[PDB]
């Protein structure tokens, strides 16, 4: 058994930066991978990224290159997502996820509560 | 049918795999004076003075590099030996008090990174204190633009994680090689054949009693001092479509790389207790220059085009494009690199600006409060070394990642350099040498009669 | 910029009946499905194309024959109809949905 | 080197070199007084507590456990020492009924005992009852009158 | 289970089940590779120094000593392997003189082995004399001419 | 005491007292359950980590290694148990040619095998091929028809 905590959804305007956090408890953070996902209804879900906390590694998605950043903090045991210059296209919900085991990173067993983000004007 | 064919034979050439321990072996000549612990310790055993091998006729076996346990075995063992090296001879540090610095002004000019800094340590008498020039080097100070650092005063970076341990001045650090060999009842098998994709049957197979020596030098995203490949270039990777796993690349031909810590330096002792001795940079002499490295651009471009003409083979009509570092902490992005006790951090942007289808120079920064391995505890503190120091190596491989996102036919494909997982510095050499156990009590129906 | 897809795009079945779904066409990789949206984050249904996932009802089982890859969706309910997805590594499907009644 | 130089040869050739494994089954190149290595020089730090000391003792005792267990399983059937043995028991009905020619002509043992593994306990039971019959017959012969 | 399945049975019945002790006096269920268990999962923490580590190694080597000592004491009399042996020596005058009837008809070894303990050394000495006579006679038989 | 009671005596005298070594080569007075000593009183501190615990484990396992290795070298030649043995190959041309008289009349083993030490591997190989001939002939006898 394991669970993931989130700070909820936050709403904002077009064209600025913002942040969102997630954390994990049990099945220690330092060994196994994390994966962000975006859900826009009426649009295809997009693999946002994956961060290996063991060494600060990251491989962002090419369509979002540059204006999205990730960071870790081992002692606090958290996961920060940062993005810049949001548009209405990014109207979606966000999640933080985990895999079954520490060798595969696609068939996601444990998901967060979900956090909507809407911008209209 | 006479006695319906029952008997038993001894010896019985059969074997099966088994997760089990491995063993030490090193050339035990020079290290008899390093009484304190070090990798190829005076303990263990002298290496066999006569290695043996034999080629086995018609043997068919499926080597599989990513599944084998022994890499994890050594990944635990080296860390444990590291701890047992920095468990004794170590002076727990009551550092992190109020300190104040300013621009060094060694010459009339301001130095690049050092800052002449005061420090009120404890005197030998527990009652009183005294001031001396002490440790500064920039990344290990929590800063502020005011007349002091942090918020006021300042503190060393380590004192909200764990107590950093002093490194033993007497203990050397070099990548002295180590062999491995198995106890009785176990043996090691070797795949001599080339063009091996890390899996599937290997035909040209030879049995070696004890593995060849490796140099377990720790580093990231630039495999160095590793044995060159058999021929041409080879990719050894656990799948490619699964972009999560890391992709290795290994070269037959070497490339010279050299780095220099040009400044002369001298360490000055500072006393911090009854018999506990601190060390740090005392003074600097001569021409001031940043640490850097030199590389021949022509050969680097040749090798990048070589790699390019390899991995194009794994795609029908796609095109490649290198790129600079992914991001995040300095540990993974820059080129981690170890040299005689001093440590180097080198920005690798200039080495990956190329594209597919005379003397490049690298900017680098020394670093003196290391938090490598797990990054969780056991931070160590090396002492600076007297005078200048230079060192060279043969680049052997690179650690790449494939990124992801949406793709279409005719689009470009992007690769980036990464690392971090120290295990992928170890799977480079030890893809050979499966571990195997012999079971000598098989049977077969055969006619016989005792009496 | 899409390679993955799945059929049929939309279905109209009552509660309690069975449906046949399939992902296409030929791109290699481990297949997967993610359950219909209940309102919160969805859960898994299947591993490796044909392995049932832990803590899931027994109503649902996949099948794979090379490019051919089908999933039978049996005994649907109003508490389980919704938008469900097909996935290989990075891409996802067109986002099918089965509507109850 | 033993079968590390002769594993894949013919069955007849395999039986001709079953001996040298005795050195290769107990000695070990590095753990102890091998055929190439004697005790190390810096043994003062070997005897003092060290990780590789525990490794040494673990390896030695595991090898001893292995050899003693196999040699005991071989000895109880009256086959001690004899590299080729023989038993007074037939083979069961199943699994049997394979032609003998290929097994001796060109077969290699790596693929042989794969299917015999699950039935291997049965051969131990059959040899056990063979030894029981043999020892009671020995007792009866011992009973002269 | 060794004698633990048939310890208290009749005198003759004990001989019929002496064999399964070979497994029951070397392997052990839990110390190492056994008839029920294999190597442990978290062996990285077992190989690293631990309170129970020395216990495991002590148990293994103690079992090895136990088996080897008595196996040698049996071997030196030329009785190796033979679960029932025989020697060319008579029995001494004192202790002696007890009838064979009850000893095999209903008696069990539990009530028999106590009183022979203090005299047990004497049997070793007499068996040693037997082996000395046998080896000198073997040497003389070798002397054909 | 083994040879320690009769080491330097005559050649023939040594063969007559080879037997008491079996106790002497495995037991040890002090390591374990000896002919004079049992487990120690304050064993709670022997089991807990101590320098002399590592000493006792090292010594006991080294003795086991020694005995098993030499027995195995003796066992492979079919000479197990037999204190006097015999091999199926005559002696090589070089080294040879020394008279038998002095050796058994007055020599003692201390001065004998020093010259034979460098050639001992040759005798091992000769006994090995002797065993190979013996086992193939055993197979031929096994081939009744
Ligand atoms: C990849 O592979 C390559 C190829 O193999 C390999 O290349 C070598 O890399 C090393 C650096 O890692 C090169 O540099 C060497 O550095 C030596 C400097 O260290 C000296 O000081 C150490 C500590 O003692 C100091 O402090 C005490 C107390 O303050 C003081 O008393 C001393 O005087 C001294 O100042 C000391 O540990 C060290 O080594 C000694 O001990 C080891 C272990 O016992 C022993 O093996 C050594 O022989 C030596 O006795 C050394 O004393 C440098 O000295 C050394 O040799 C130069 O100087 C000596 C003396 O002046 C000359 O005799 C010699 O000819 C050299 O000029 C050496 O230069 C080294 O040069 C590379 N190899 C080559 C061929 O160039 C890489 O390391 C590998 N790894 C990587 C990451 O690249
Ligand atoms: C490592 O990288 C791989 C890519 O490089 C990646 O992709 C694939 O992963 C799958 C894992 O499931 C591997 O497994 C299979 O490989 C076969 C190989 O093709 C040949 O063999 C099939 C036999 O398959 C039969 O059995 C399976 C069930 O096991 C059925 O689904 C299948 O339908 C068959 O009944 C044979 O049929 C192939 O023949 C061709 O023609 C027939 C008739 O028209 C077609 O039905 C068939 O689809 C094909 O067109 C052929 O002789 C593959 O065909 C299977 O579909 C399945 O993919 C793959 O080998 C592997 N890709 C490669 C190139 O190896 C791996 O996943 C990745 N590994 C990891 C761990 O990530
Ligand atoms: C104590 O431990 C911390 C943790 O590693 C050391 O680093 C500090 O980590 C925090 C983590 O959030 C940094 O936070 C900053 O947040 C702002 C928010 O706007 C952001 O813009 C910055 O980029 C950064 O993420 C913080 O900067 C960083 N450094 C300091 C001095 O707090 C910290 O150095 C350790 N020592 C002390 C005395 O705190």
């Amino acid at each position: 058994q394991v669970q993931l905590v989130q700070s909820g959804g936050q709403m904002k305007k077009p064209g600025e930066s913002m942040r969102i956090s997630c954390r994990a408890s049990g099945y220690e953070f330092i060994d196994c991978t994390l994966n962000w996902i975006r859900l826009a209804p009426g649009k295809r879900p997009e693999w946002m990224g994956w961060l290996k906390p063991r060494g600060g590694a990251v491989n962002y998605a090419r369509p979002l290159q540059g204006r999205v950043t990730m960071t870790r903090d081992v002692y606090s045991d958290t996961a920060f997502l940062e993005l810049r210059s949001l548009t209405v296209d990014d109207t979606a919900v966000y999640f933080c996820t985990r895999g079954k085991n520490c060798d595969y990173n696609w068939d996601f067993e444990h998901w967060g509560r979900g956090t909507p983000v809407i911008v209209s004007s | 049918a006479e006695n319906l064919w029952v008997t038993v034979y001894y010896g019985v050439p059969v074997w099966k795999e088994a997760k089990t321990t491995l063993f030490c072996a090193s050339d035990a000549k020079a290290y008899k004076k390093e009484v304190h612990n070090v990798w190829a310790t005076h303990a263990c055993v002298p290496t066999d003075p006569s290695p043996q091998e034999l080629f086995l006729k018609n043997v068919t076996e499926n080597f599989n590099m990513w599944k084998n346990d022994m890499v994890d075995q050594m990944h635990e063992d080296i860390i444990s030996l590291w701890d047992q090296s920095l468990k004794p001879c170590v002076k727990l540090t009551p550092l992190c008090v109020t300190l104040i610095c300013s621009n060094a002004t060694v010459k009339n000019s301001t130095v690049e990174e050092m800052k002449n800094c005061s420090f009120n340590t404890t005197t030998e008498i527990r009652d009183k204190e005294k001031k001396e020039y002490a440790l500064f080097y920039r990344p290990d100070i929590v800063p502020l633009n005011n007349e002091t650092s942090n918020t006021s005063e300042y503190r060393l970076i380590n004192c909200n994680t764990s107590a950093c341990t002093q490194a033993c001045p007497k203990v050397t650090f070099e990548p002295i090689p180590i062999h491995y060999c198995a106890p009785a009842g176990y043996a090691i098998l070797k795949c001599n054949d080339e063009t091996f994709n890390g899996t599937g049957p290997c035909s040209n197979v030879s049995t070696v009693q004890c593995t060849h020596g490796i140099r377990p030098v720790v580093s990231t995203q630039l495999l160095l001092n590793g044995s060159l490949a058999e021929k041409g270039i080879v990719i050894r990777s656990e799948n490619l479509t699964n972009n999560a796993k890391i992709i290795i690349v290994h070269l037959h031909t070497p490339v010279e790389i050299v780095c220099t810590r040009p400044n002369n330096n001298t360490r000055k002792s500072v006393r911090i207790g009854p018999g506990q001795t601190f060390y740090a940079t005392g003074d600097i002499i001569g021409d001031i220059r940043q640490a850097h490295c030199n590389i021949s651009e022509s050969k680097w471009n040749e090798t990048l085009q070589k790699v390019g003409k390899e991995l194009q083979k794994h795609f029908p009509n796609k095109t490649i494009k290198y790129a600079q570092s992914a991001g995040g902490d300095m540990e993974i992005t820059t080129h981690s690199f170890n040299c005689g006790g001093e440590f180097f951090y080198c920005n690798t942007a200039k080495l990956f600006n190329g594209t597919y289808n005379p003397t490049i120079t690298l900017q680098c920064r020394i670093k003196q409060i290391i938090n490598m391995w797990q990054g969780v505890g056991r931070c160590m503190y090396a002492p600076p070394i007297a005078g200048n120091i230079t060192c060279k190596s043969n680049i052997t491989g690179l650690l790449l990642t494939r990124d992801g996102g949406t793709n279409s036919s005719g689009k470009e494909e992007i690769f980036r350099p990464a690392g971090g997982d120290m295990r992928d510095n170890w799977r480079s050499e030890l893809y050979k040498y499966k571990v195997v156990k012999i079971e000598p009590l098989g049977v077969a129906p055969t006619r016989c009669k005792r009496r | 910029e899409i390679v993955l897809t799945q059929s049929p795009g939309t279905l109209s079945l009552s509660p309690g009946e069975t449906a046949i779904i399939s992902c296409r066409t030929s791109q290699y990789g481990s297949l997967a499905w993610y359950q219909q949206r209940p309102g919160q984050a969805p859960r898994l249904v299947i591993y490796s194309g044909s392995t049932r996932a832990a803590g899931i009802p027994d109503r649902f089982s996949g099948s794979r024959w090379g490019p051919d890859y089908n999933l039978t969706i049996s005994n649907l309910e109003s508490g389980d109809f919704g938008v469900y997805y097909c996935q290989q590594y990075e891409f996802f499907g067109q986002g099918t949905k089965v509507q109850v009644d | 080197l033993g079968f590390l130089g002769a594993a894949g040869s013919t069955m007849g050739a395999a039986s001709m070199t079953l001996t040298v494994q005795a050195r290769n089954l107990l000695s070990g190149i590095v753990q102890q007084q091998s055929n190439l290595l004697r005790a190390p020089e810096a043994q003062q730090h070997l005897l003092k507590l060290t990780v590789w000391g525990i490794k040494q003792l673990q390896a030695r005792v595991l090898a001893v456990e292995r050899y003693l267990r196999d040699q005991q399983l071989l000895g109880i059937w009256g086959c001690s020492g004899k590299l080729i043995c023989c038993t007074n028991v037939p083979w069961n009905s199943s699994w049997s009924n394979r032609n003998l020619s290929e097994i001796w002509d060109n077969m290699t043992w790596l693929q042989w005992d794969k299917e015999i593994s699950n039935y291997t306990q049965i051969i131990y039971g059959l040899l056990e009852e063979s030894q029981n019959q043999q020892e009671k017959n020995e007792q009866d012969l011992l009973a002269l009158d």
